RNA sequence: UAUAUUAAUAAUGUUAUGAAUAAUUAUUAAUAAUAAUAAACUAAGUGAACUGAAACAUCUAAGUAACUUAAGGAUAAGAAAUCAACAGAGAUAUUAUGAGUAUUGGUGAGAGAAAAUAAUAAAGGUCUAAUAAGUAUUAUGUGAAAAAAAUGUAAGAAAAUAGGAUAACAAAUUCUAAGACUAAAUACUAUUAAUAAGUAUAGUAAGUACCGUAAGGGAA
RNA sequence: UGCUGACAUGAGUAACGAAAAAAAGGUAUAAACCUUUUCACCUAAAACAUAAGGUUUAACUAUAAAAGUACGGCCCCUAAUUAAAUUGAAUAUAAAUAUAUUUAAGAUGGGAUAAUCUAUAUUAAUAUUUAUCUUAAAAUAUAUAAUUAUAUUAUAUAUUAUAUAUUUAUAUAAUAUAAACUAAUAAAGAUCAGGAAAAUUAAUGUAUACCGUAAUGUAGACCGACUCAGGUAUGUAAGUAGAGAAUAUGAAGGUGAAUUAGAUAAUUAAAGGGAAGGAACUCGGCAAAGAUAGCUCAUAAGUUAGUCAAUAAAGAGUAAUAAGAACAAAGUUGUACAACUGUUUACUAAAAACACCGCACUUUGCAGAAACGAUAAGUUUAAGUAUAAGGUGUGAACUCUGCUCCAUGCUUAAUAUAUAAAUAAAAUUAUUUAACGAUAAUUUAAUUAAAUUUAGGUAAAUAGCAGCCUUAUUAUGAGGGUUAUAAUGUAGCGAAAUUCCUUGGCCU
RNA sequence: UAAUCUUAUACUUAAUUCUUAAGUAAUAUAUAAUAUAUAUAUAUAUUAUAUAUUAUAAGAGA
């Protein structure tokens, strides 16, 4: 968020660096790490990140990359970390606490643009330069194509929400069964806000 | 069914045939033998092998101890069941074998003595001679005559050393 | 509009997928250029 | 740059600085490559629908059309784990009687053997295996309209003192699976000869002219 | 409405396909061909150069001339993309084949030198689009180092006179119209954030390959059955006048046609004018007519504050006061539908239908949802990560979106619960052997799910939102009672594009 | 968890290059012995024997 030209960052994945192993008597020792450990800007692996501090750019395998919590004015928050079983608990931006390596990467703070979602388009021809087409409703297509089509006038059908291609639109699942996250220790809010 | 000529599948195959309702509706269907990956081990090449096989082979590899009796069997049945990749196979186990079994001694160097006189006399006469062409010219003399350079020894390629 | 126009001609194009090499080079190309020669026509292809 | 490269030589020019050295001319040894190559017949995989059932789904059409793959002048099959019945035959292939016969079917439409006797047929039996196991068999899903042989998953023997064959059992009979080669009678193409109650719109042109972008259609 | 061939009738009928022609001569052979003159049409083309295409149709067989310097291809390099190509065993798949990586091919693109003309080879070493604004200063006009106004903001090469290596090059100083326009750096505004790929020196070397080149190319020379009023890419496109490539003429060029010559009946098409009325026409102002600036001022109500309205209507300034080319320019208002610009039925419907920005619901934690994959590897999603992506409905914005999950689904919790497959063991039975035995079904034996059921939630999911009696003296019912349902039509609007009765009652 | 599954990256002989083989160089792993230091155990060093010259790292896991 407030990153601006001129402050300085830096990152700490593969672990404390020499500056401070040499300091290890004042840096170390009066656990100052904490001026450096929970900054806006710098990546530190989960371990080392406070519990509640606000993290993006959330990865799931200590030598992978940021996965979660990129996008505008996204953020995740640290919940709880597991030594024992090497996992973390990762408050998620959908609302889905999920366990997570704890050697993984992390950055403090929240993504930039938090106003993004404020922003609007004036016209369609806006929307056609960044690449979105026009987008037919299922309603006003023939029966051949959308379940929805047909019938004089304006009519449903009393046909369930579906997709083109006969999949509930409408609350439906996707994800059942056996294929499931096997690492997620609450459900995100369905509801939400 | 070229999936098969990559692995040892025991002469299984596909079979096409029909599901049948309670209405007695027919629609066809495909039966696909059970494929598993497995790292087997092999004595003589002393080295993993790692192939698809079914689970039949598999079964019928372990009551006949190891892959390598598995490819080495005489009956004919099991030259049928070794596909293209079991029949090289069987090509290393066995020419592994004999090489174990038999040494080659139960030239190089002779040949090595040779080439600098012979190179010698072709450029004295103005031609050349390369190492290649060396082999291929002197590879079916079974003895090479002491014109020159000096036998001081008594090997004969036989019973080296004392 | 009016229509009949549909034929624009173009070497390029004309060569490139109704040619000897587009279809000499391709097994379905092949197999109607030897069904052509068996036939007997004289112009198996453009 | 195969009128080529490397090496050697004789000479020239010729750098280099007598010799060398490459460049060239000319000889000799070595180093290297050219896929249009048919169609039909055979075998294997996958495999429809129109149609018939006076509708239609089991069934039929049909393992047909079509696509894909491989080989030879042919290919396939072939010397019984075959038939048959208490008496016997003795490989394979094609045709006739057997026979529209037993058998089978929303017991509808329909489908339909074998034994045995004849004809073509060629010398027609003969070892090439150390005699065959995840094999026979069982359960299960498939699988030639009657007649099985095969196959997906898994379980799984015996040694001629044994094993296969029939709903089942007892007798009896017959054969030996998990190893193999095999002419001839057959199919297709081409050539020669003979015979045409066959052809001049099935009598030689031309897959041309022309139509289509193309597959393709196609005259006088 | 048979197939093929030949020949009739319609019938010497319709038609000969945007059009300006005339005389003289080639030629006592010409409307149609050639030449000369006159007239006319096209002229930001019907002209001149080109691209693609094509029976070479051309000014023709004696025929379209390239080392390169504005000449293109060829050649180097790649984009989109393509590939019987490459990778005991790259991955997958009944065959066909598909996928990923490499390699190769592929212009619609990029490629130093050059009129003071230039030299490409071998060896060796080490850049999306877009504008030039304002201040300043010089210089100029009226006024008095001050002030008002004004062309210019940067380059493009000639002449004169001087200094350098010495009449070849550079530098200096002075002189030299306006309006367009060209390529190069400069400077700088917006988000829609703007291609890929292939070095320098030193020496030596260059005998300049092949192909394109005619003419037509807004058309008689290509695609359209035709010497077809249709379709076809690029640059100049004289001047005069204009804001202008509009409109008017036309210098030069080209051109004036496989139909001609007479009267132009009724009638048809395209145009010009029309007295007195001026919509009475007609389903309906369909058609036609209507322009008092084109520059400079001025310009209301409403309103989402946007000269949106608006090019506001009327009006004013510039010679016009009877008129005299062409083009641009054609009023005001109410209502219904839709926010608006846009898209749609090639060839009868352009709209009120689609899209739209906006709103709302929902799935997916990335080893993901969604889609494709005889079916998989795998690909798009995305080199993205819940403010992202997929699906659904509504459709800018002001005031709002009341009620109910009964039914179809969705979703959470309950072993409450039946059933298929898979298995051992063990009892009766049946067939057979004389016997143990062999073969068959039957029943008992603890080990089950999803499903189903029950109870919730979910309507901006699919959906629903009733009926009778009578109470304030004459009317109605604020109100009172009645059946069952999950709910029982809230705000708003109302003869609606929703109202048959209906041309509903009243007003303009 | 060596069930499965996903992700990333030297000399010498015998048959110019390739391969086998006795010996030894260096790395890694495992066992036995010796010595040292702490509370029978842990850590380090030396000697000997055996194997390797598809692996390493991360994740899911009966
Ligand atoms: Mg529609
Ligand atoms: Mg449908
Ligand atoms: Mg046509
Ligand atoms: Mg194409
Ligand atoms: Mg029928
Ligand atoms: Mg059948
Ligand atoms: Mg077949
Ligand atoms: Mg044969
Ligand atoms: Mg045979
Ligand atoms: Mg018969
Ligand atoms: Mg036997
Ligand atoms: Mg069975
Ligand atoms: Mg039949
Ligand atoms: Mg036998
Ligand atoms: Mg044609
Ligand atoms: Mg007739
Ligand atoms: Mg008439
Ligand atoms: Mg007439
Ligand atoms: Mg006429
Ligand atoms: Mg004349
Ligand atoms: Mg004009
Ligand atoms: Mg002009
Ligand atoms: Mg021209
Ligand atoms: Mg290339
Ligand atoms: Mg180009
Ligand atoms: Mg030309
Ligand atoms: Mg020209
Ligand atoms: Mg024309
Ligand atoms: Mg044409
Ligand atoms: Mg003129
Ligand atoms: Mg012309
Ligand atoms: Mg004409
Ligand atoms: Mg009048
Ligand atoms: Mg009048
Ligand atoms: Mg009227
Ligand atoms: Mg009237
Ligand atoms: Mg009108
Ligand atoms: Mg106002
Ligand atoms: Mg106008
Ligand atoms: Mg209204
Ligand atoms: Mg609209
Ligand atoms: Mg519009
Ligand atoms: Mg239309
Ligand atoms: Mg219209
Ligand atoms: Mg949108
Ligand atoms: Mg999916
Ligand atoms: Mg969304
Ligand atoms: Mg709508
Ligand atoms: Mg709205
Ligand atoms: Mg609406
Ligand atoms: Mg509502
Ligand atoms: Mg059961």
């Amino acid at each position: 968020d407030g990153l601006r030209p001129g402050d300085v960052v830096e990152s700490f994945r593969r672990g404390i660096p020499q500056t401070l192993l040499n300091e290890m008597g004042g840096k170390v020792d009066p656990a100052i790490l904490s001026v450096k450990t929970t900054q806006r800007g710098n990546c530190l692996p989960i371990s080392m990140i406070p519990i509640g501090t606000i993290i993006h750019n959330v990865g799931i395998t200590p030598v992978g990359p940021g996965k979660f919590c990129r996008s505008a004015g996204t953020y995740a928050r640290v919940l709880a970390k597991l030594p024992e079983k090497k996992k973390a608990i990762v408050r998620l931006q959908s609302g889905e606490h999920r366990y997570v390596s704890l050697e993984a990467v992390a950055t403090i703070g929240v993504v930039s643009n938090i106003d993004h979602q404020n922003r609007s388009l004036g016209k369609a021809g806006r929307s056609r330069w960044l690449g979105i087409r026009p987008t037919v409703r299922g309603v006003a297509m023939n029966k051949c194509d959308h379940p929805h089509g047909g019938g004089r006038g304006k009519s449903k059908s009393n046909k369930l929400s579906m997709s083109p291609w006969g999949q509930l639109a409408k609350g439906y699942k996707t994800r059942r069964g056996k294929n499931q996250n096997r690492m997620k220790v609450k459900d995100r809010p369905r509801g939400k806000d | 069914f070229k999936q098969s000529n990559k692995g040892l599948y025991g002469g299984s195959f596909v079979q096409f045939g029909n599901n049948i309702s309670e209405s007695k509706a027919k629609t066809r269907k495909k039966w696909l033998p059970n494929v598993v990956k497995k790292g087997l081990w092999s004595e003589t090449l002393n080295r993993k092998i790692s192939i698809k096989m079914t689970a039949k082979v598999l079964k019928t590899i372990s009551k006949e101890g190891g892959i390598d009796n598995y490819l080495t069997k005489e009956k004919s049945a099991r030259i049928k069941e070794l596909g293209p990749t079991g029949w090289k196979l069987r090509y290393r186990v066995l020419k592994r074998k004999d090489e174990i079994e038999n040494p080659p001694h139960k030239r190089r160097r002779l040949m090595s003595f040779l080439y600098p006189l012979e190179k010698l006399e072709y450029r004295s006469v103005g031609k050349d001679l390369n190492y290649k062409k060396f082999v291929e010219l002197f590879a079916d003399v079974p003895v090479k005559d002491i014109l020159a350079r000096l036998e001081d020894h008594k090997f004969d390629l036989s019973t080296i050393t004392v | 509009k009016s229509r009949g126009n549909t034929y624009q001609p173009s070497t390029l194009k004309r060569k490139r997928t109704f040619g000897f090499l587009a279809r000499a080079k391709s097994k379905q190309g092949s197999k109607i250029l030897k069904r052509r020669k068996l036939k007997g026509r004289w112009f198996l292809s453009h």
